[PDB]
């Protein structure tokens, strides 16, 4: 049971306490004496239960294990290879929508460096397309089928965590030791992501010019944000410097294109307790340890995962 | 030029309504922020609150439910009201202009900034003593005097403070030394004012000290002669 | 709090709580008996009229207190100094920090200028008498007054102010002694002895 | 750690597990061999 409060800050009433200064007991090395220690958590990690008393969001879904701080989550290039008697054929066509015959095929033993980047809404540090931007879809007419967009020129993105966190090293047991988030050194600021609006301008123009090749030429194409649901789907879920960001993409997909110098900043939230991929069974949940210092990362936006609405015979757009 | 003058009663009974006015000269009240700052004796100046045109005004959370400020555009002055007074409100109240500023530490758009105010042009200030005792008129007595010589006036019995003393209606500002009052056991203050003058003053080079006591509206012009 | 520094050097004044976020400390100078004057309006930004090098610690360091450096310290800068802390993590401070008094050392030193005035004739007609010895231009402000009745000590009736500097090295002090019209003419003469720094200046007055 | 009250030396370094009494720590002769194509 966590006895939590707001963090030490005086701001206007239009600022919900994202961070909570929590206090609780803990078992020390010995299984006798407890431990009145405090930590700092994000609001997404905790949930009230009926002085505000909370719990962790996952206590009622699954067990939990912390990710060791020694290991890292850095996407590295993986080349996939096949055994003897087999080979990997690589289409060498510049314009190829993935399905059908490939005029210029070559063969290879191991593919190129494919970084396993985990994101949801925007593909990052990917492979750029050649010449014209690429659209790929299993069935364009079916509004239930995703539309994967691969970019020709990369869009520069900059995500930062402006909070010089502190790592508290609690001793929970004779071997284990937990890494809580100590006090913040500096200002109470929010994580955000920047997108140069010029490059994004031209990129959106170049994708709509390719869309018009499939939906009639003199038509209007509108962009709206996600519909709703989980945070993992409604935000550009990803990991950067170890913290798991969840950014609002409502400022990127609110446009409308007819037949014919600043950065767009995005409010990015952070979550430490994530349970993707079901949790390896029905039990395990991972706590992303707190990271000391301000994290800044520059990435490429190299693709999108779009979905179209089911208007049927609704409009020309 | 910007001249600020604070003016009020000087004595207010407990649980009454203090009312003050700041006469401003050299600029309009519509174009400036105006803040009031008291300072108890031997304490740190306490910011009261600020006021401006268009209804932008804020008070002290500790004194939230008692103060009311205002601006007179027609007569070009600032107005202050403090209801339900007690013994803690005795202090020296200053009227000053206020300049605003924004310090931005984050990215602005996230409301990651705050406005900070600072008063630059002060007023001379007014004194306010909270007491249930009555005002007493002063009693002026002249203090009678080679090379140099001394000569003075004395104010012996007044309450609450202060008493402005000039010489010859302000025509003598060299060599004047006004001394601080002393609180006697009866509860009445007493101060003295001396002037160093050359012995050669048979004249008669008329020396007339002008005392003014506003809480008792007492104005006495005392002529001193050896 | 008190800070002693010799003239023509660097003074340093601490004020306010430790810093928690980005701060914009406002500094103020309170001359004795006057109204505060502005010196620094944005944590090391001087307005027009303030000399150099009056500097404050930058408002970007987190975890330190506001320090005010005053290079080329003079006797005229000897005054109280208050601070208005503007911390991004704390609500608005409606009360200035506790002021810090600057002491400039090796002040000239001053023999007290004492002046004894007898009671006026119009006051004697009012059945009152008061001897006044006024002491000025003495440094430092630490004097002790003792009255005497032509070699007889006066115990009660003495009302004395506390030393008070006046826009200079000059301190001020007024000692009153209340008597009756008969008591003045009674004794042969009265004396005010001001004991200042080991020495003692006496001034006497006799009836007519 | 501050009647003398103690703790185990390792409570503050690492967890602990007991060695089963069924197993033994008797050094036995090990001959190391190499696979075919090696010697
Ligand atoms: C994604 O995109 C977003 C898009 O915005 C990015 O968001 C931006 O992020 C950055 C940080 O990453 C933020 O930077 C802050 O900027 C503010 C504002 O700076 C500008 O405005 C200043 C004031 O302008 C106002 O006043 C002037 C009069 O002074 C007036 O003329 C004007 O009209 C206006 O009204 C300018 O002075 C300032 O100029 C400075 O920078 C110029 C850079 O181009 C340079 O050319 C100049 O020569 C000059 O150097 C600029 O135009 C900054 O104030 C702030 O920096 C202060 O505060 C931070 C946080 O506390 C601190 O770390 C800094 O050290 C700095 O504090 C010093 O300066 C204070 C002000 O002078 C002073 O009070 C402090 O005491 C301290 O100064 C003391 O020490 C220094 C030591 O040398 C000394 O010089 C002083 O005299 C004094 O003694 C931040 O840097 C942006 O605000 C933010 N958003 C926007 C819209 O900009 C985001 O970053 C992107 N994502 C990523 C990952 O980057
Ligand atoms: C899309 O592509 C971009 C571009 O590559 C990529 O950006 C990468 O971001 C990561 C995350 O910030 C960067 O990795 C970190 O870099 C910093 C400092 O940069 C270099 O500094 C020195 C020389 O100045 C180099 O020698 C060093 O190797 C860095 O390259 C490092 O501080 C980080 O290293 C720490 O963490 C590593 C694992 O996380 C450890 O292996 C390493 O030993 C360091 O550990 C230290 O970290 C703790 C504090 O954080 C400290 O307390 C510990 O005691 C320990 O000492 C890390 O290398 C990376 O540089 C960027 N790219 C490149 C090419 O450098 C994006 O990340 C990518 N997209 C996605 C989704 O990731
Ligand atoms: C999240 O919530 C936790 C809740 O525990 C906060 O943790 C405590 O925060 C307080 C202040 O906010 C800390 O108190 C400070 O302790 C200092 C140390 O002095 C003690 O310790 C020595 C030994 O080291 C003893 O010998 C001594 O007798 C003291 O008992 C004090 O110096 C501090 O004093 C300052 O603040 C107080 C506030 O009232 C003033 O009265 C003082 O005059 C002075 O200005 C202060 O008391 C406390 O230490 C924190 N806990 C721990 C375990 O350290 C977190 O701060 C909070 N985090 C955020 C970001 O809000
Ligand atoms: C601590 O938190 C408090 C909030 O509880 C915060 O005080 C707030 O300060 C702002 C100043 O930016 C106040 O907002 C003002 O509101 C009035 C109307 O009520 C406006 O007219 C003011 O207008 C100014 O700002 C406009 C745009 O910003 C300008 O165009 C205009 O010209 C004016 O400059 C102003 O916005 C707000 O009312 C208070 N809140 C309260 C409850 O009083 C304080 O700053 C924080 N302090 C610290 C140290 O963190
Ligand atoms: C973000 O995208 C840019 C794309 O321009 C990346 O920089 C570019 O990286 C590519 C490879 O990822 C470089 O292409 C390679 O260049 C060599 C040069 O000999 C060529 O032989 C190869 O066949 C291959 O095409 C490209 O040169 C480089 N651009 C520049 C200007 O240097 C950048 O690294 C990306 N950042 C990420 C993924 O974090
Ligand atoms: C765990 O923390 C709580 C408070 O966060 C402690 O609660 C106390 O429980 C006892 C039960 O007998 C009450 O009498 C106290 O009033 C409670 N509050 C206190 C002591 O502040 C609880 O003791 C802690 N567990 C420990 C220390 O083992
Ligand atoms: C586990 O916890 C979560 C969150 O605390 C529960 O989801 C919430 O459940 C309550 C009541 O059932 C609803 O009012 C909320 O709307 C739910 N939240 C969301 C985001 O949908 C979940 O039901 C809990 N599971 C249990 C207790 O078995
Ligand atoms: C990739 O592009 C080709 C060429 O546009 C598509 O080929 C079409 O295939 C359907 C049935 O498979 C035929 O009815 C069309 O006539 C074909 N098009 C042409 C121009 O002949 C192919 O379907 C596309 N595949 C994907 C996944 O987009
Ligand atoms: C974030 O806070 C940490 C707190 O430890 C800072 O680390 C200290 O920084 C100061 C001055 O920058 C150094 O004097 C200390 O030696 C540092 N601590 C250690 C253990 O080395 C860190 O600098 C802060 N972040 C930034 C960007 O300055
Ligand atoms: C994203 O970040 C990179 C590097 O942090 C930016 O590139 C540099 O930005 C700095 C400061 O903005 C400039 O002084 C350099 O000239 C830039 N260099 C290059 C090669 O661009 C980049 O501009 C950022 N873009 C966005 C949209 O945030
Ligand atoms: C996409 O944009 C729409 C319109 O700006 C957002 O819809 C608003 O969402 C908030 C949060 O639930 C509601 O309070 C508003 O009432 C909604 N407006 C309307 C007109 O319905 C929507 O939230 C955005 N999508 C995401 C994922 O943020
Ligand atoms: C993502 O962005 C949208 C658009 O800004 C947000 O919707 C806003 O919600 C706030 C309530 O907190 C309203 O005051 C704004 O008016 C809404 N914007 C618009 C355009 O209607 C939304 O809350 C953001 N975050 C999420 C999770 O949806
Ligand atoms: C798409 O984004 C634009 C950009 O913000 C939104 O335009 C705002 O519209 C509101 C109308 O309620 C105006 O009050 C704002 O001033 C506009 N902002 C700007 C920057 O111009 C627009 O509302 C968004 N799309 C929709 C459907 O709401
Ligand atoms: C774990 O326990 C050992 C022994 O109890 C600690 O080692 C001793 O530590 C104390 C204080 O740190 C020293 O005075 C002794 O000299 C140390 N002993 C030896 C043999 O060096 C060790 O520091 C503990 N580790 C912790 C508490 O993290
Ligand atoms: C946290 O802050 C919000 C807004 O500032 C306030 O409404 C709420 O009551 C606060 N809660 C606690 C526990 O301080
Ligand atoms: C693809 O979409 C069309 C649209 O009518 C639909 O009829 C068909 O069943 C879908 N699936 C295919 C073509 O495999
Ligand atoms: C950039 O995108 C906006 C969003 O609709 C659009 O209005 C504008 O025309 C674009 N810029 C150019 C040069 O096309
Ligand atoms: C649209 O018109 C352009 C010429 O403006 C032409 O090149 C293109 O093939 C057309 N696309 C269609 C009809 O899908």
């Amino acid at each position: 049971t966590l006895q939590c409060t707001n963090v030490t800050n005086n701001i206007t009433d239009d600022m919900r306490g994202e961070l909570k200064n929590c206090s609780f007991n803990m078992t020390t090395e010995l299984r006798d004496k407890k431990q009145k220690v405090y930590s700092l958590f994000y609001r997404l990690d905790v949930v009230q239960i009926n002085n505000k008393e909370y719990r962790l969001i996952n206590c009622n879904t699954s067990a939990i294990t912390q990710a060791c701080p020694k290991v890292s989550f850095e996407p590295i290039p993986i080349h996939y290879c096949a055994p003897a008697g087999f080979a990997i054929l690589k289409c060498k066509d510049k314009k190829f929508n993935g399905t059908g015959p490939c005029p210029s095929v070559s063969t290879v033993q191991c593919t190129h460096g494919i970084k396993p980047v985990v994101s949801t809404q925007l593909l990052l540090n990917g492979s750029l397309a050649e010449e014209e931007v690429m659209i790929r879809s299993e069935n364009i007419t079916n509004n239930a089928k995703n539309i994967l967009v691969q970019f020709n020129t990369p869009v520069q993105i900059n995500c930062t965590r402006p909070n010089n966190n502190t790592r508290k090293s609690i001793r929970i047991g004779p071997g284990q030791a937990f890494y809580a988030t100590g006090d913040i050194i500096g200002d109470i600021r929010q994580a955000h992501c920047n997108v140069s609006k010029a490059t994004w301008n031209e990129t959106l123009g170049k994708v709509v010019k390719q869309l018009r090749k499939h939906f009639g030429n003199n038509t209007i194409i509108r962009f709206a944000n996600s519909s709703g649901g989980d945070l993992e789907v409604t935000t550009h879920s990803f990991n950067c410097g170890g913290e798991f960001f969840y950014c609002n993409t409502s400022g990127l997909f609110n446009s409308t294109w007819i037949s014919n110098n600043d950065s767009i900043t995005l409010p990015c939230r952070i979550k430490q307790i994530i349970n993707m991929w079901q949790g390896c069974g029905i039990g395990q949940a991972m706590y992303a340890p707190p990271i000391q210092g301000v994290i800044r990362c520059v990435s490429n936006i190299t693709g999108l995962i779009l979905t179209r609405d089911g208007g049927s015979t609704n409009s020309t757009t | 030029q910007v001249h600020l003058q604070e003016s009020g009663p000087g004595l207010v009974k407990p649980s009454e309504t203090l009312s003050l006015t700041c006469n401003v000269s050299g600029t309009l009240v519509r174009d400036n922020y105006w803040s009031w700052i008291r300072q108890p004796l031997g304490k740190q100046p306490e910011w009261i609150g600020y006021v401006h045109d268009s209804g932008d005004t804020n008070y002290n959370p500790s004194l939230k439910s008692r103060v009311h400020l205002s601006l007179d555009k027609s007569k070009n002055l600032v107005s202050l009201r403090l209801t339900g007074v007690t013994a803690a409100d005795s202090a020296i109240y200053y009227c000053a202009t206020t300049k605003h500023g924004r310090r931005i530490y984050g990215v602005v758009a996230f409301k990651e900034w705050f406005t900070y105010f600072y008063m630059d042009v002060w007023g001379k200030g007014t004194s306010v003593t909270v007491s249930s005792a009555s005002t007493k008129g002063p009693s002026v007595f002249p203090l009678a005097p080679g090379g140099t010589a001394a000569l003075g006036c004395l104010v012996k019995d007044y309450f609450p403070e202060p008493v402005t003393v000039s010489w010859n209606s302000g025509a003598l500002t060299s060599g004047v030394h006004t001394f601080p009052a002393v609180l006697q056991s009866s509860g009445l203050y007493s101060l003295s004012s001396v002037v160093t003058v050359p012995s050669s003053s048979l004249g008669t080079q008329t020396y007339i000290c002008n005392v003014n006591h506003k809480p008792s509206n007492t104005k006495v012009d005392k002529r001193v002669e050896p | 709090t008190f800070v002693s520094v010799a003239p023509g050097q660097t003074a340093r004044i601490t004020c306010g709580e430790e810093s928690l976020g980005s701060r914009s400390v406002i500094w103020y100078q309170q001359r004795p008996g006057q109204a505060p004057s502005l010196i620094i309006y944005n944590n090391n930004d001087r307005p027009s009229g303030i000399p150099d090098r009056f500097s404050g610690s930058p408002g970007s360091t987190f975890g330190t207190t506001a320090t005010l450096t005053i290079t080329s310290v003079e006797a005229g800068d000897e005054a109280d100094y208050y601070c208005h802390i503007w911390d991004s993590r704390r609500p608005t401070n409606w009360v200035f920090g506790e002021g810090t008094t600057l002491i400039v050392l090796s002040q000239p030193k001053a023999a007290p200028s004492v002046t004894l005035f007898p009671p006026s004739s119009e006051e004697l007609q009012a059945n009152k008498a008061t001897l006044v010895c006024l002491i000025s231009d003495f440094y430092p402000g630490a004097v002790t007054v003792a009255w005497k009745a032509d070699s007889s000590p006066v115990k009660a009736g003495v009302e004395t102010t506390t030393p008070s500097k006046q826009s200079n090295n000059k301190y001020a002090a007024s000692s009153y002694l209340s008597l009756t019209p008969e008591q003045w003419k009674s004794h042969k003469s009265y004396s005010c002895q001001v004991t200042h720094e080991g020495s003692t200046v006496e001034k006497t007055v006799a009836p007519t």
